[PDB]
């Protein structure tokens, strides 16, 4: 599971970690090519800035 | 008494068995302002049960 939640109102967008903390679009990430098959047609919007 | 109507015994169904279902009654505010156009997944044309 990945959960994409907006930043409302100026807040910074969210991702979950797998552990449980939510976190920002940052970093260094592990996806599996099947977690980007599950939505790539929305992650590709909400990533590729 | 001669003759009887036999009846019906063996009966099938290939569909799903079920006998309720669920049905929407108001939609939902699709377009809005507070939130972004892409946080729905009807904008992307994913369908749910």
């Amino acid at each position: 599971d990945c959960r994409i939640s907006f930043g409302m109102n100026g807040a910074a967008p969210m991702i979950r970690d797998e552990t449980g903390m939510m976190v920002p679009f940052e970093g260094n990430w592990i996806f599996p090519l099947a977690l980007w098959q599950m939505n790539t047609r929305y992650f590709n919007q909400q990533f590729d800035a | 008494l001669l003759h009887a109507d036999t009846p019906r015994l063996v009966t099938w169904d290939a569909g799903l068995c079920t006998s309720f279902k669920i049905v929407p009654i108001v939609p939902a505010q699709v377009p809005q302002d507070v939130l972004a156009y892409t946080f729905f997944t009807s904008s992307y044309a994913i369908q749910s049960p």
